[PDB]
């Protein structure tokens, strides 16, 4: 399921981060949550939702 | 929320947190979003929201 | 409205590349073409739809 | 079953078809075509169909 693999991408960079936080990586955080939070926006999000039914059409298309 | 993120940076950086992540789980879930930072519809669209967001902090 | 612009345009393809086959370049009238085609594509039309709401956001946030 | 354009190729073809037109009415017509090609978030959609189009055809 799409929404499978973004929840799991959201959950996976709070999961890394803390493993960074936690070694003394506090650098690439950054990334982790503007990745993470841009992920959550409601307008990237409609951006790849479009860019996704393309890829239906790429996976379907034979 | 609007400080960009920018995959050049944010894909060296799961570089770093790739080696850096030796649990094994960890180097699959930040493969996880390297793969999608690295697709190349994926690289397309955040690269809209990169610029765009940029213009949008900026305004008149 | 938006869709004035890109109605116009579609026509002004067709008719920037009926000066360049009437003055005899037909190299860049592929272009018009192809930029043609696209600016009419379903998909693309989408894409341009969501870019335009972004635009909103710009001109809506303050 | 596409063929596409890209807006590198398609923006110096505004710029030849301008300077070969320069029929007035052309280059302004011609203008319009290069301000949308030019524009960030238009680029972006138009960059997004380009590359994907390529998978699309590439990729089975």
């Amino acid at each position: 399921n799409p929404a499978a693999e973004k929840m799991q991408v959201l959950q996976v960079l709070d999961r890394l981060r803390g493993k960074l936080q936690e070694k003394g990586d506090t650098t690439q955080n950054e990334k982790l949550s503007a990745f993470y939070e841009t992920l959550k926006s409601p307008l990237f999000n409609q951006i790849l939702t479009l860019q996704q039914s393309i890829k239906q059409l790429k996976g379907q298309l034979s | 929320a609007v400080k960009i993120l920018e995959i050049e940076d944010l894909f060296s950086s799961l570089k770093h947190i790739q080696h850096t992540l030796v649990d094994s789980q960890s180097q699959e879930d930040i493969s996880l979003l390297l793969q999608l930072v690295q697709n190349k519809d994926f690289q397309n669209a955040f690269k809209i929201h990169n610029a765009i967001t940029v213009h949008m902090n900026k305004a008149s």
